[PDB]
C-alpha cells in the first residue's frame, strides 16, 4: 500500500483558500490518515488525527473532510507561517505506514 | 387420601444415651394420630414448612429440595444411584416433572458421596434448623400395605449436612421406566415427647404431652 | 507531554547506531510509539513501532532484518539501535507517539522528539 | 494469572502444619488471622486459587495493592481473609530457550473486581475507531506472554504462588496422650471438660 499525494507545489497567493489531497492507491482502512506539517528541517507535528479530527491544542483554520480513499485537506486562511511542507500518514493498515510525497505550499 | 400416623415418626432428638429413662424432649415432632398424605405414578410439589416425615413401600431414588427452582437458587440434591447417594447443593434446573433429571450442574458450592442401606417399609425425616440439615431413617420390615403400622419403631439419625439455605418447597424423585409406587408425607411440629430408653438404650415408646389430657397427665 | 530525544552520533559505515528517546512530563502507558527516519531533502519515511506495553515491535520492510526496536518501561524509554549503518542512512530520527487520555488513547502520532543527526561518516 | 485456576476445599481436616513447617514457601504471610493460630479454627469454604507469576509482582498479590496484577488480572479484595504462599520455582518452570505458556493480561479497560476470571482473549481496541478483531494500531491482544529464562535474575524467575480464601467443615485437629483410667483426671472429650 502506497500513498501518493497531489500538487507538489502550491505555488499561489497568501490569504486565501487552498485545497490540499492524498490521493490513496489502495484503500486507506479505518480512514486514518493523519495531517502533519513539517517545517524543512525540524519537528513535524500533528494537525488532522483520524483522517477528519482537528488535533488537541492546534487551532482552527484546518479541516479534514471525507474517507476512504478520498480525501481532502482544508486550509482557510494561508498566513506566512503556513508555507510548509504538509504529509500524509497511513497508520490504519499493518505495516508500511506509508506517508506521502508532501507538497510545498508557495508564495 | 388420608391415612393414620399412629405412633410413627419419632427419633433420637440428641445423640446421647440414657438407659431405662423417661425423658422429656421439646423438639420437632411429628404429632400421634394426625393425618398424614397419602400419595400413590404420579409426584406432586409439596411444602416444607418445618419438616419431613417420609414413609414408602427401589422406585424412588432420592429428593430435590429448594424454594425458587430453575437455576435461580442453590437446590438441595440427593439421588442415590448404583450403591451411591450423592447430595450438591448446585443450582440446577428444574425440570417440568423430573425422574436425566440431575442435568444441568451449575455453581456447584457442596458435594457429599456416601453409601445407601437397603414387605420392607422406609422411614425417613428430614429437618433443616440452624442451618443444618438432619436425615433420621429406619427400614422396618411389614406385612400390610393399606395403612402405616401401628407398631413403635425410633429412627436413628443418619446424614448432617451444614447448608444454611432456605428452604420451603421439595420434591421427590423415582425412577421411570417406560409398577406404581406409594408414599407418606407428614409434617413436624414443634410438641413436646415423652421418650422411654430401654435397658439397651433404646426408644420403646413415647408419648405425645398435648394429644390427650391423659398423656399431659 | 514531551519526548527528549539523544544527541547526534557521528558515525562509520561499519559501526551501529543507538538512540534512544525518553519520555518527560509522564509515563509510559499502551502508548504506541513510532519511529520517523528522515534524510535531509527527501520525505519522512517510517522505520518500526513498539507498543511501549508490550514491547512488540514491528520494523519496516526495508528494515526488516537490521534494526531492533526496544522499550523499556521501568525508566520511561524506548530506544532504537540499528545495524550496519549504510553511507544511506544520514539521517534525522524522530520518535513520535501516540498520547493516551488514560480512559482511552488517540489515533494521532501527536507528541513528537526533537531529532537525532546519526551521520555515516 | 489470567485464567487462575481456583478449586473449592471443604468437608476435609485441612492440616496447615506442612505447609507452614515446609521450609519451602519463600513468601508466605497471613491477613486477619495469624498463620500459626489458624490450625485450631474452622472455616466453611476455602479457595485455593492458583497461579503463576514472575517473581516482582509477588508483592502486587496483597489486599489493598494497586499495579498490573493486581488491578488486570488478579485482585484480592480489602476485607481478604486468607491468604497467600509463593515459592520459587525456576527449577520447572523456567525450561531452556525461553517458557511462553504463561501469559498474563496487560491491556483492559477497567480495572478487576475481586475474585475475577477473566478467559476473554478479544484483540483490545485503545482508541475510537474500532477494527473488528484484526491486529493493527491500537489493536493489542492483551496476553503478552512471559519470557521465563534460567538466564533470568532472581526477580524475573517464576514462582508459583498459591492463595488461599477463607469464609463449618473445614478445619485443623487433636489429641494429646493416651486414656486414663482409675485415675483423676479432668478430661476434655470434643470439648466436653
Amino acid at each position: 500500500i502506497v500513498l501518493t499525494q497531489s500538487p507538489v507545489t502550491l505555488s499561489l497567493s497568501p490569504g486565501e483558500r487552498a485545497t490540499l489531497s492524498c490521493r490513496a492507491s489502495q484503500s486507506v482502512r479505518n480512514s486514518l490518515l493523519a495531517w502533519y506539517q513539517q517545517k524543512p528541517g525540524q519537528a513535524p507535528r500533528l494537525l488532522i488525527y483520524a483522517a477528519s479530527s482537528r488535533a488537541t491544542g492546534i487551532p482552527d483554520r484546518f479541516s479534514g473532510s471525507g474517507s476512504g480513499t478520498d480525501f481532502t485537506l482544508t486550509i482557510s486562511r494561508l498566513e506566512p507561517e503556513d508555507f510548509v511542507v504538509y504529509y500524509c500518514q497511513q497508520h490504519g493498515s499493518s505495516p508500511p505506514w506509508t506517508f506521502g510525497q508532501g507538497t510545498k505550499v508557495e508564495f | 387420601a388420608y391415612t393414620n400416623s399412629f405412633t410413627r415418626g419419632v427419633y433420637y432428638p440428641d445423640k446421647v444415651f440414657r438407659s431405662s429413662v423417661l425423658h422429656s424432649t421439646q423438639d420437632l415432632f411429628l404429632p400421634f394420630f394426625s393425618n398424614v398424605t397419602w400419595f400413590h405414578f404420579d409426584n406432586p410439589v409439596l411444602p416444607f414448612n418445618d419438616g419431613v416425615y417420609f414413609a414408602s413401600t427401589n422406585i424412588i431414588r432420592g429428593w430435590i429440595f429448594g424454594t425458587t427452582l430453575d437455576s435461580k437458587t442453590q437446590s438441595l440434591l440427593i439421588v442415590n444411584n448404583a450403591t451411591n447417594v450423592v447430595i450438591k447443593v448446585c443450582e440446577f434446573q428444574f425440570c417440568n416433572d423430573p425422574f436425566g433429571v440431575y442435568s444441568s450442574a451449575n455453581n456447584c458450592t457442596f458435594e457429599y458421596v456416601s453409601q445407601p442401606f437397603l414387605k420392607n417399609l422406609r422411614e425417613f425425616v428430614f429437618k433443616n434448623i440452624d442451618g443444618y440439615f438432619k436425615i433420621y431413617s429406619k427400614h422396618t420390615p411389614i406385612n400390610l400395605v393399606r395403612d402405616l403400622p401401628q407398631g413403635f419403631s425410633a429412627l436413628e439419625p443418619l446424614v448432617d449436612l451444614p447448608i444454611g439455605i432456605n428452604i420451603t418447597r421439595f420434591q421427590t424423585l423415582l425412577a421411570l421406566h417406560r409398577g406404581a409406587a406409594a408414599y407418606y408425607v407428614g409434617y413436624l411440629q414443634p410438641r413436646t415427647f415423652l421418650l422411654k430408653y430401654n435397658e439397651n438404650g433404646t426408644i420403646t415408646d413415647a408419648v405425645d404431652c398435648a394429644l390427650d389430657p391423659l398423656s399431659e397427665t | 507531554m514531551q519526548l527528549v530525544q539523544s544527541g547526534p552520533e557521528v558515525k562509520k559505515p561499519g559501526t551501529s547506531v543507538k538512540v534512544s528517546c525518553k519520555a518527560s512530563g509522564f509515563t509510559f502507558t499502551n502508548s504506541a510509539m513510532q519511529w520517523v527516519r528522515q534524510a535531509r531533502g527527501q520525505r519522512l519515511e517510517w522505520v518500526g513501532w513498539i507498543v511501549v506495553a508490550s514491547g512488540n515491535a514491528n520494523s519496516a520492510r526495508r528494515f526488516h532484518d537490521r534494526v531492533t526496536i526496544t522499550s523499556d518501561m521501568s525508566t520511561s524509554t524506548a530506544y532504537l539501535e540499528l545495524s550496519s549503518l549504510r553511507s544511506e542512512d544520514t539521517a534525522v530520527y524522530y520518535c513520535a507517539l501516540n498520547h493516551c487520555s488514560n480512559t482511552t488513547c488517540l489515533d494521532g502520532f501527536d507528541i513528537w522528539g526533537q531529532g537525532t543527526m546519526v551521520s555515516v561518516s | 494469572v489470567y485464567a487462575w485456576n481456583r478449586k473449592r476445599i471443604s468437608n476435609c481436616v485441612a492440616d496447615y502444619s506442612v505447609l507452614y513447617n515446609s521450609a519451602s514457601f519463600s513468601t508466605f504471610k497471613c491477613y486477619g488471622v495469624s498463620p500459626t493460630k489458624l490450625n485450631d479454627l474452622c472455616f466453611t469454604n476455602v479457595y485455593a486459587d492458583s497461579f503463576v507469576i514472575r517473581g516482582d509482582e509477588v508483592r502486587q498479590i496483597a489486599p489493598g495493592q494497586t499495579g498490573k496484577i493486581a488491578d488486570y488480572n488478579y485482585k484480592l479484595p480489602d476485607d481478604f481473609t486468607g491468604c497467600v504462599i509463593a515459592w520459587n520455582s525456576n527449577n520447572l518452570d523456567s525450561k531452556v530457550g525461553g517458557n511462553y505458556n504463561y501469559r498474563y493480561r496487560l491491556f483492559r479497560k477497567s480495572n478487576l473486581k475481586p475474585f475475577e476470571r477473566d478467559i476473554s482473549t478479544e484483540i483490545y481496541q485503545a482508541g475510537s475507531k474500532p477494527c473488528n478483531g484484526v491486529e493493527g494500531f491500537n489493536c493489542y491482544f492483551p496476553l503478552q506472554s512471559y519470557g521465563f529464562q534460567p538466564t533470568n535474575g532472581v526477580g524475573y524467575q517464576p514462582y508459583r504462588v498459591v492463595v488461599l480464601s477463607f469464609e463449618a467443615t473445614v478445619c485443623g485437629p487433636k489429641k494429646s496422650t493416651n486414656l486414663v483410667k482409675n485415675k483423676c483426671v479432668n478430661f476434655n472429650f470434643n470439648g466436653l471438660t
